[PDB]
């Protein structure tokens, strides 16, 4: 009976260890051999890479991740009216520091002038809730004028 | 020591249950809370807040 | 405070300042209202 | 006969607080609170981010905002009614107990 | 023996419950704290968000997802010839309602005129199988003419 108890405990603990080993193999495949979009799977933050290290009866992953550091407030707007046309950002968000409007990335404050390259138009300015009035620069205009 | 190891197994199970609850729910560092205004762009969260 | 020795039903205990054993309700974390508008 | 039940460490109120914190973070900051500090963003713009994330341009969200809000509210109401009508809904938890 | 049977059953059921709890923790991390690209992991459809709710001995996820609703038939084409050059869509699919050709998104019918901004050229028109003849509008031409 003592031997049977030991063997049953060993079987249950071996099943648990096998689950842990399958998780470790998945983390090796996804965190180390690639970059993972799954949240909190390869560490807290936006995953950049991972490095494996061996250990007695286990593995240790060093997860290198990207964490935003210093946030600042800005006044935002879903879209922008220039000539009765609503302009939406191609990749970024419209922000304002109080007087002027820029379009920036969503994870790093890098303001840029709002031009027709950063934005695309869709419809008139009677549907979007919270739209604002600002000028959208046209790169071709000075070249044509020159 | 059959009784002692039965007791040990049950204690381990109980601690594991507490750990399960902690892992599932305690994923947030700070206890956030919504502002007193409840206009989230027309969406109505009053039944889950 | 953070839970040190879990007693149960939200009550934990620790050894803190003479020094003695204190029982308390565990702390989930610092509250933080997000400035949403 | 010596068979007793120990109470869980986290009371139901603490679990409710945890879920409330997760919900408030999700509503007021999107997914940003899961990476670092919670960064506030208007909910319509967050939903436009999600629409971009599923491959739909955000002008679809901005031009159908009221319709999407109404659909979400109706779905939440139907969840309410389904929970309040059918008693045999939480089968798994009751099976565990 | 009765006690040993009870404890063994409890150990097996606790392993099952721990597997379920790990799954729930993963769903909390990915569905709630982020947006998941994994199919049918956070509900049926294209995942938008998720909301957690507590329950006795468990959790309940309200998965908000996006489901296409009203589909319409269109005549499609892999590419388009304008001047002996094959034009492919940057982000979208070429569709036709019977007489005219447009380029649209792949998940929401929003037809647009086929211009050089929506498309990119690659090679001649002798390799693509199923290519069609249509005009690709050049935005700079009227500006130059004006
Ligand atoms: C918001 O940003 C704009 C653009 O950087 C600022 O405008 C410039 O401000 C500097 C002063 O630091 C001047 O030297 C430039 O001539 C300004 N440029 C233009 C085009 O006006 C603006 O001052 C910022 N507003 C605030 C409140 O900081
Ligand atoms: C953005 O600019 C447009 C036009 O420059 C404004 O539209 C005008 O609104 C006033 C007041 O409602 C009307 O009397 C005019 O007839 C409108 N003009 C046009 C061309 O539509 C619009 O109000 C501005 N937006 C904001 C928020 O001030
Ligand atoms: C969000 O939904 C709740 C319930 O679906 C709404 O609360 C109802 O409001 C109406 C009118 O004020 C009352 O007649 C009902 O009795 C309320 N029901 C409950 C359960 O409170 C709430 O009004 C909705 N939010 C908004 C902004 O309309
Ligand atoms: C396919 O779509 C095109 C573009 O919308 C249609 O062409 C327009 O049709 C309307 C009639 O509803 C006319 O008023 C416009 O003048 C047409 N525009 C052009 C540039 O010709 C076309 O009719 C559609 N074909 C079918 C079979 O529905
Ligand atoms: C698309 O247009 C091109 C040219 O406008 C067509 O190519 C012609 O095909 C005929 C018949 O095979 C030849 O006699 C001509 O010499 C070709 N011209 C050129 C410039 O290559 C092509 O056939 C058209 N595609 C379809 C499906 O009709
Ligand atoms: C943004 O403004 C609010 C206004 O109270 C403030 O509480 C918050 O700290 C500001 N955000 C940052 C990053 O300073
Ligand atoms: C497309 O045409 C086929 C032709 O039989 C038809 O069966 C199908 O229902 C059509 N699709 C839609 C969305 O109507």
């Amino acid at each position: 009976q003592s031997l049977q108890t030991y063997v049953t405990q060993q079987l249950i603990r071996a099943a648990e260890i096998r689950a842990s080993a399958n998780l470790a193999a998945t983390k090796m495949s996804e965190c180390v051999l690639g970059q993972s979009k799954r949240v909190d799977f390869c560490g807290k933050g936006y995953h950049l890479m991972s490095f494996p290290q061996s250990a007695p009866h286990g593995v240790v992953f060093l997860h290198v991740t990207y964490v935003p550091a210093q946030e600042k407030n800005f006044t935002t707007a879903p879209a922008i009216c220039h000539d009765g046309k609503a302009h939406f950002p191609r990749e970024g968000v419209f922000v304002s520091n109080g007087t002027h409007w820029f379009v920036t990335q969503r994870n790093f404050y890098e303001p840029q002038i709002i031009t027709t390259d950063n934005t695309f138009v869709s419809g008139n300015c009677d549907v979007v809730i919270g739209i604002v009035n600002n000028t959208v620069y046209d790169p071709l205009q000075p070249e044509l004028d020159s | 020591s059959f009784c002692t190891q039965l007791k040990r197994a049950l204690t381990g199970i109980a601690v594991e249950q507490d750990k399960n609850t902690q892992e599932v729910f305690a994923q947030v560092k700070q206890i956030y809370k919504t502002p007193p205004i409840k206009y989230f762009g027309g969406f109505n969260f009053s039944q889950i807040l | 405070y953070e839970c040190d020795i879990p007693i149960g039903a939200g009550i934990c205990a620790s050894y803190q300042t003479s020094q003695s054993i204190i029982a308390y309700t565990m702390s989930l974390g610092a509250e933080n209202s997000v400035a949403y508008s | 006969n010596g068979l007793t039940v120990l109470p869980p460490l986290l009371t139901d109120e603490m679990i409710a607080q945890y879920t409330s914190a997760l919900l408030a973070g999700t509503i007021t900051s999107g997914w940003t609170f899961g990476a670092g500090a919670a960064l506030q963003i208007p909910f319509a713009m967050q939903m436009a981010y999600r629409f971009n994330g599923i491959g739909v341009t955000q002008n679809v969200l901005y031009e159908n905002q009221k319709l999407i809000a109404n659909q979400f509210n109706s779905a939440i109401g139907k969840i309410q009614d389904s929970l309040s009508s059918t008693a045999s809904a939480l089968g798994k938890l009751q099976d565990v107990v």
